[PDB]
RNA sequence: GUAACUUCGGGAUAAGGAUUGGCUCUAAGGGUCGGGUACGAUCAACUUAGAACUGGUACGGACAAGGGGAAUCUGACUGU
RNA sequence: GCCCGUCGCUAGUACCGAUUGAAUGGCUUAGUGAGGCCUCAGGAUCUGCUUAGAGAAGGGGGCAACUCCAUCUCAGAGCGGAGAAUUUGGACAAACUUGGUCAUUUAGAGGAACUAAAAGUCGUAACAAGGUUUCCGUAGGUGAACCUGCGGAAGGAUCAU
RNA sequence: UCGGCACCUUACGAGAAAUCAAAGUCUUUGGGUUCUGGGGGGAGUAUGGUCGCAAGGCUGAAACUUAAAGGAAUUGACGGA
RNA sequence: UUGGCCGGUCGGAUUUCCAACGGGGCCUUUCCUUCUGGCUAACCUUGAGUCCUUGUGGCUCUUGGCGAACCAGGACUUUUACUUUGAAAAAAUUAGAGUGUUCAAAGCAGGCGUAUUGCUCGAAUAUAUUAGCAUGGAAUAAUAGAAUAGGACGUUUGGUUC
RNA sequence: UAUCUGGUUGAUCCUGCCAGUAGUCAUAUGCUUGUCUCAAAGAUUAAGCCAUGCAUGUCUAAGUAUAAGCAAUUUAUACAGUGAAACUGCGAAUGGCUCAUUAAAUCAGUUAUCGUUUAUUUGAUAGUUCCUUUACUACAUGGUAUAACUGUGGUAAUUCUAGAGCUAAUACAUGCUUAAAAUCUCGACCCUUUGGAAGAGAUGUAUUUAUUAGAUAAAAAAUCAAUGUCUUCGGACUCUUUGAUGAUUCAUAAUAACUUUUCGAAUCGCAUGGCCUUGUGCUGGCGAUGGUUCAUUCAAAUUUCUGCCCUAUCAACUUUCGAUGGUAGGAUAGUGGCCUACCAUGGUUUCAACGGGUAACGGGGAAUAAGGGUUCGAUUCCGGAGAGGGAGCCUGAGAAACGGC
């Protein structure tokens, strides 16, 4: 997210307290401001050489994950920088010493680090509430392959 | 509800205080002080539960008003007054010195000290953190606060408290081979060292710990108090060590000493 | 916002209920002009939505312009 | 022998039913909209200074360097504070009125039933080849159990040319 | 020999029996899965929805009433067998 | 771990004398993602000597010693379910140890002298599910991997960033 | 304590319910009732209505006493003991009672606050107070303005109060004295330049904003603003302070300021020491009570994950009066559609959403039980809600409080 309209906004869009001296030139022309979240969940080079802003992204912006990190399939891709994603699970009742399926649906804000799509294994990790619902910040992308480069159409 | 609370019902309290059930309707709710109030006894529990010198929560008061019992080398007239572990209690008539520690059973023993040991206390640093204008203090388990520490003593540690000035004696260190009093759960009064500490970056670290007996128990560290080096003990330890005598072992001592 | 009933086309503008001026603005919505064997001059129209301010709370300011509902009989209806 | 109904006696239970039937609870388009809060004002009072005008009171080193903190009778051009009634605008919003709608409860002349139920009257539809083999779906007809058409089944009165 | 419609004999088994190589491998109870039933009536009724031009179809009660209704076989009795 | 036999303690320590369970390692083609620096390996390597009366049960300043007998970073991570173990899990209640409330329901008391300067035991533990945390297993039940090879392995090119 | 038995028939074997049988910490009711222990008790129906009385007040040597109170002092002519009243402070936000709402809501276990507030407790913590210093005002100690009270009154009546006059503070409002150095900024007094200086101010802590530091893989070098403080004028300079967390724009510290400038003791009891300029001079103990901040403790708020009864004669719900998200603001104690403005079209559901019922508060738990289950839980503990219904608010750390308005 180094270039293609970062700003698109009624307010200016920075990251808070980051100066960038005119006078001084120093030769990158903006200071990016990131950390690591911690728990192994590492800082993507997008973020760094990425020039999104994002004031509720895990890496750049001013959330702290902790508390409970989560595993899930994102669903739905159709808001900005959020997703939903499935928590299946099995859920257990004594008299038919049996299963069944159940699941919960979890709001998840996506930073624009990441390319999410829906189908992907999520891993995210609780924050602060972002909004009416959201609690959870995508940490890590757990999509490797799709089994998508043996579908289209041949000689 | 719309605030704090001011009674404690009989049946609520810590177990660990073996208050009876009949004979009274509420517990002592345990006042605001140094220890938390389920980790903590209050002094007419000590004064009529454990002690036996008052019959009733009103002859604490007419101790208390006499300036007799104090906790850390001042007075504490409060009849709630929340002494917790490691406080050492001092009374001058009957010149009695008692040091608050876990027996084995995960009660409070009645502990008699001498003035030595009296003259100071353990505790675990809670927190190491620069203070305004620089000033470095740690927060050890009463909530004392002490300035100008050893720049070597971190969180988990153990320090000893001068307890007449407030000051850090000495420290010991975390690390492994030093002994861990285990401060809080169903492992509570049970003593051993070490085996290792196991991190969990996250939430919650877990030290595995081995007595005399070389039984493996597996402690959560914000239980763990260390008191001293492989052996030798900075304070007196109670009638018991903390080995936990298993319940037939239990009846097999009990029945020793019964036909003498 | 809108019922019963219905031949499912209607009933229906059902019933009910808010707004409407003036002024000063804002926002959309066009046409003609152009490329290398990361571009805006130019003109024109009245619709719609929004905002503030304003006033003896007036505002479809004259004019113009459905009263409505629940039933029964009777002829299906438009028409003569 | 058993058994089916029609009709009739008594008693009970629900169902439809004119009555825009009634009652409580909502919930909601709308209209009015108390009160407190915040806010635009307000300023009965109830004060502390101080005056360039008599305010009958030295300019706080001193009555020659346009430089040294300075108060009574009343109007005050100098201020400054506290400030009650009242008032504007909001936002929260009780409550009232009206309509829509939902759900529960309750009244109803009368109609259409079921049961107690074995007993009365009429026929005998089923059970035997029950005297027209029975039953099922459908249609039409009959005081009525039913009858009849069409197709089915055998739980048939035929396991068989 | 493969597959099918059946049948015959026996009954290891099954069932209350009539019977059934499936209706067996079931208190020595678990191969997988769908639908249905919970004493008889009221009643496939009322109401509501839904479908159909309608006849009606699908879904589908409760109040109340009842001590038996029913299944299979045995012996008799009776048959305009 | 049953014990297991000097029965010498008038049928009462003991032990490879063993068999069956229960684990841990090593090797047989056998993952243990990984380089760093404090371990200096049950010392892969044994200068110097075995004053004990014969064995395969009893040692030193060592020839730079797989610096790999755990502490914090990655060229670092296919995910579950299941099950074991453990924390953390309010008490009361329930199960349940102790204890003559005279018994019992209960309660958490109590017990013992020299009762004169008073001694002392307790107030256990289990279960407390399902969810969450750590933990050992890797059968069973899934899931994923290399087929248009955008495959895996390579300690001694470092390009537009770092 | 893994048990069945009576009832269909002339008789049999079944399906099958009816009936019996036994508990109930499960209610009512009938009959009867001597002892001892133990003890639920207006939940159901009407969270319907309430007469009366009580249920929340509080004083130590340690805030304020001229009672015209009492005792009657202990150089005690400021007071000295006791103390009604009243002011001040604190409490009244706990308890207790009830279960009417309330079906992912509460609640239970389990996370989070790196998303915040917090009286009290406990531990620490404050030499700077000078407006614009070369325009300081009692600090051996500032002011008015009031209660109680005296006295005069209104009303049938209230825990009503009016006008006048007194008087205190730990109430209210002002306001100083407790070093010394550094480091910046300004600054009358640098000739052929890697050429300074008395003095003058500011620098505690709160507030609010902006900027800086809060570090790190081990070692080497020759050029170009740079002789970056390289000394026989090139004898290559021999050199890193920085806490914490898994993670930060954390703690902390610094620079420039900003503020209807917060705090930095005009307070009280007891004991009256010691020293030499004997002046009632200077230092002086143990406390009490206030106070700023940071931690602690009691809490509070919101929060992650998972779990609740029946119904599809409830299949689509939410989005004009936020629905789901983004951006910014306002508000908050703070997160956040919490609200507002603009923009996007989301969010949920056959794995039962949305809706309807509940004589539904949730849990610990209780009754029955071979095992599995079934049913109850208003009710001695815990969490929630409510004080007739709603709504709003003051005070206070804490209430949308009801023995407050
Ligand atoms: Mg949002
Ligand atoms: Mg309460
Ligand atoms: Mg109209
Ligand atoms: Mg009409
Ligand atoms: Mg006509
Ligand atoms: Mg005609
Ligand atoms: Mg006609
Ligand atoms: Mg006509
Ligand atoms: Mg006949
Ligand atoms: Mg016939
Ligand atoms: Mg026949
Ligand atoms: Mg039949
Ligand atoms: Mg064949
Ligand atoms: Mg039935
Ligand atoms: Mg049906
Ligand atoms: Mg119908
Ligand atoms: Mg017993
Ligand atoms: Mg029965
Ligand atoms: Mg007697
Ligand atoms: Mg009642
Ligand atoms: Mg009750
Ligand atoms: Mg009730
Ligand atoms: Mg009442
Ligand atoms: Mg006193
Ligand atoms: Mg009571
Ligand atoms: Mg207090
Ligand atoms: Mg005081
Ligand atoms: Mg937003
Ligand atoms: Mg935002
Ligand atoms: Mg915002
Ligand atoms: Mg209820
Ligand atoms: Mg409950
Ligand atoms: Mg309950
Ligand atoms: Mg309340
Ligand atoms: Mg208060
Ligand atoms: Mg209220
Ligand atoms: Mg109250
Ligand atoms: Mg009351």
């Amino acid at each position: 997210s180094t270039e293609l309209t970062v700003q698109s906004e009624r307010a200016f869009q920075k990251q808070p307290h980051i100066f960038n001296n005119p006078k001084v030139k120093t030769s990158k022309r903006t200071k990016r401001w990131y950390k690591n979240a911690g728990l192994g969940f590492k800082t993507p080079k997008t973020a760094i050489e990425g020039s999104y802003i994002d004031k509720k992204c895990p890496f750049t912006g001013l959330v702290s994950i902790r508390g409970k990190i989560l595993t899930g399939t994102v669903v739905s891709t159709k808001m900005h920088r959020t997703i939903v994603i499935r928590r299946a699970y099995l859920h257990y009742i004594p008299k038919y010493n049996r299963y069944e399926k159940r699941h919960k649906n979890v709001p998840v804000h996506v930073s624009p680090a990441f390319r999410v799509q829906v189908g992907d294994i999520v891993t995210v990790g609780q924050c602060r509430p972002i909004s009416k619902t959201v609690r959870f910040n995508v940490v890590k992308v757990s999509a490797a392959a799709g089994k998508a480069n043996k579908q289209f159409a041949k000689f | 509800a719309r605030g704090p609370k001011k009674h404690l019902k009989r049946l609520a309290a810590p177990h660990h205080w073996l208050l009876d059930k009949l004979s009274g309707c509420y517990a002592p709710r345990p006042s605001a002080g140094p220890h938390k109030l389920r980790e903590s006894l209050p002094l007419i529990v000590f004064l009529r539960n454990r002690l036996k010198y008052a019959l009733n929560g009103r002859e604490v008061k007419a101790i208390l008003m006499q300036r007799h019992v104090k906790v850390d080398g001042k007075v504490r007239t409060d009849t709630t007054y929340p002494a917790g572990f490691m406080d050492v209690i001092t009374l001058d008539a009957t010149n009695e010195n008692f040091r608050l520690v876990y027996d084995v059973k995960g009660r409070f023993a009645v502990h008699r000290i001498t003035d030595e040991e009296a003259s100071y206390k353990l505790g675990k640093v809670k927190k190491v953190q620069l203070g305004k204008k620089g000033v470095p203090y740690v927060v050890t388990h009463d909530g004392r606060t002490i300035r100008y520490p050893d720049p070597n003593i971190k969180v988990n540690d153990t320090v000893k408290i001068d307890l007449a000035s407030g000051k850090i004696t000495d420290f010991i260190k975390f690390d492994a081979g030093k002994l861990v009093y285990v401060t809080g759960g169903r492992n509570l009064g049970r003593i051993g060292t070490i085996v290792h500490k196991e991190r969990h970056d996250g939430g919650f670290d877990l030290v595995h710990i081995k007595d005399s007996l070389d039984n493996t128990f597996v402690t959560r560290l914000n239980n763990v108090f260390v008191i001293g080096e492989q052996g030798k003990p900075y304070i007196s330890l109670p009638k018991g060590k903390g080995i936990k005598l298993s319940i037939a072992e239990e009846r097999d001592r009990r029945r020793a000493q019964q036909g003498l």
